C-alpha cells in the first residue's frame, strides 16, 4: 500500500540496508512492498522476505512466551489476584503476532505459491506456509486449533512430497523443511516418535549424499545436519 | 526450545 | 491519546510487563500514557519512563550510525553511484529518531519539569532533557545545530547546578548526569579537556564520599564510577 | 563509543 510508489529495485535495496541496520520491521515492510509489485522473487529476494518476517515473528513469539508464563503463574493456587492486565497485554501481543502471520500467509496465497513452478521456489514458499500456520498453532486455544494444525501439516506435507521427488537429500531447503516439520511433529502434533524418526532419517540420508558436494555446499548442508542432531539430542 | 530455520 | 481510556495503574503495570518481555516500544507508549494522566511520577515510574525511551532511541541511534557509515562510504572517491536509496532510508530512520526525541522533550515540557520541585526529580528530568537534545545534536547538520547543542548544554548545566547544591557527590543521578554531560563535552561540544576534567573531578569527589554509604548505595555509586574510569581510559 | 546511563 504505502510502498506502492517506490521502485521494486529500491525496495529490495532498502530491505538489504534494513537488514544491515537490524531494522527487521522495516525490512519486512520493504519486502511486502516488493512482493506486491507482482513479479516472482529470485532466490536472494525469497531469502530477504523470509529473514525479515522470521525476525519479526521471532521477537513476537519470545515476548508472547514471557507473557504467557507470567499469566500461567498468576492462575496458580496462592497467587494474589492482579486484575485483567496480564491477560489483556498477552492478548495484545498475541493479536499482533497473528496479524504478522496472516500478512505472510496472505503474500504466499496472493500470489507467490501459485506462480512458483520450480521445485526450489515452491518448496521454499510451502515451508513458509507450514511455519506461519505452526506459529498460529502455538497460540491457538479455540475451535480453530485443529484446523490451524492441519493447515500447517498440509503445507509441510506438500513441501516434503515435492522435495523428496525433486531435490537431493542434502539440499538446504529440503533439510530445513525436514528440521521444521520434525519440530512441528514434536511441539504441535504431539507426535514425538514421528519427530525423532523424521530427524534421524533426514540426517542419515543427507550423510550418504555429502560425498557429492563442493566445500561450500558441504558447509551449508552439515550446518543444518548439526541442528537435526541437536534436536535428536534434546529429544533422546 | 528446539532448532528451526 | 490511545491510552486515554486505560487506568494509570494499569499503564504502569503493563509498562513493567513490556519491560520483562523486552517490548520497549510498548513500554514507552504505556509510560507516555501514564505521564499524560497529569500526575507527578514516583522514582520507580521515572525509571520506567527513562528505561523505555532509552532502549527505543538506543536502537534508532545504532541503526542511524550503521546507515550513516554506509552513506559516508558511498560519497568516497571511486564508489560507483547507487542512487538516492541510502540517503532516503537514513533520512527515514533519522526522522523517526527525531520524532521520539521530540516526544520525550514534549513530555518533559508538558509538564514534568515544571511540576518537579524535589532535587531528585528535577535533576532526573533535566538530565533527560540534556540527553534527548544530545541525541538530536548527533544527527543535526543544519542551521539549528548550534541551538540544539546549546539547548542540551543549558539543560545539563541547570541539572549540574542543582545536583551540586542539593545532592551528595555519590548520588547515582548526580553521577550519571556528570557521566553524560562529560560525554556531551567530548562528543558534541568538541571540548575533550572539559570532558576529561569533569569525569576526573566527579570520580575523585565520589571516591571521598564512599565511606558514608551502605553496601547497597556503595554498589550503585561504584558501578557508575567505573563508567567514568572507563571513559577516562578511552580518552587518555 | 563512550559510556552513558
Ligand atoms: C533461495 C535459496 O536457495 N534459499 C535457501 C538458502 C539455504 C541456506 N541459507 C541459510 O541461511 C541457512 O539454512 C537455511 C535457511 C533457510 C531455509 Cl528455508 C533452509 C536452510 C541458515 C541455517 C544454517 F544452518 F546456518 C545453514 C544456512 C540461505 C538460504
Ligand atoms: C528514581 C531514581 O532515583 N532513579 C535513579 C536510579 C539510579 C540507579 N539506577 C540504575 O539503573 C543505574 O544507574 C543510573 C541510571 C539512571 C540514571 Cl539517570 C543514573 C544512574 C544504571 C547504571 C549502573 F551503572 F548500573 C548503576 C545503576 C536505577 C535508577
Ligand atoms: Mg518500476
Ligand atoms: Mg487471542
Ligand atoms: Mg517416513
Ligand atoms: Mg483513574
Ligand atoms: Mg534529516
Ligand atoms: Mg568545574
Amino acid at each position: 500500500g504505502a510502498m506502492g510508489s517506490m521502485e521494486r529495485a529500491s525496495l529490495i535495496q532498502k530491505a538489504k540496508l534494513a537488514e544491515q541496520a537490524e531494522r527487521y520491521e522495516d525490512m519486512a515492510a520493504f519486502m511486502k512492498g516488493a512482493v506486491e509489485k507482482g513479479e516472482e522473487l529470485s532466490c536472494e529476494e525469497r531469502n530477504l522476505l523470509s529473514v525479515a518476517y522470521k525476525n519479526v515473528v521471532g521477537g513476537q513469539r519470545a515476548a508472547w512466551r514471557v507473557l504467557s508464563s507470567i499469566e500461567q503463574k498468576s492462575n496458580e493456587e496462592g497467587s494474589e489476584e492482579k486484575g485483567p492486565e496480564v491477560r489483556e497485554y498477552r492478548e495484545k501481543v498475541e493479536t499482533e503476532l497473528q496479524g504478522v502471520c496472516d500478512t505472510v500467509l496472505g503474500l504466499l496465497d496472493s500470489h507467490l505459491i501459485k506462480e512458483a513452478g520450480d521445485a526450489e521456489s515452491r518448496v521454499f514458499y510451502l515451508k513458509m506456509k507450514g511455519d506461519y500456520y505452526r506459529y498460529l498453532a502455538e497460540v491457538a486455544t479455540g475451535d480453530d486449533k485443529k484446523r490451524i494444525i492441519d493447515s500447517a501439516r498440509s503445507a509441510y506435507q506438500e513441501a516434503m512430497d515435492i522435495s523428496k521427488k525433486e531435490m537431493p537429500p542434502t539440499n538446504p531447503i529440503r533439510l530445513g523443511l525436514a528440521l521444521n516439520f520434525s519440530v512441528f511433529h514434536y511441539e504441535i502434533a504431539n507426535s514425538p516418535e514421528e519427530a525423532i524418526s523424521l530427524a534421524k532419517t533426514t540426517f542419515d540420508e543427507a550423510m550418504a549424499d555429502l560425498h557429492t558436494l563442493s566445500e561450500d555446499s558441504y558447509k551449508d548442508s552439515t550446518l543444518i545436519m548439526q541442528l537435526l542432531r541437536d534436536n535428536l539430542t534434546l529429544w533422546t | 526450545f528446539p532448532a528451526t530455520v
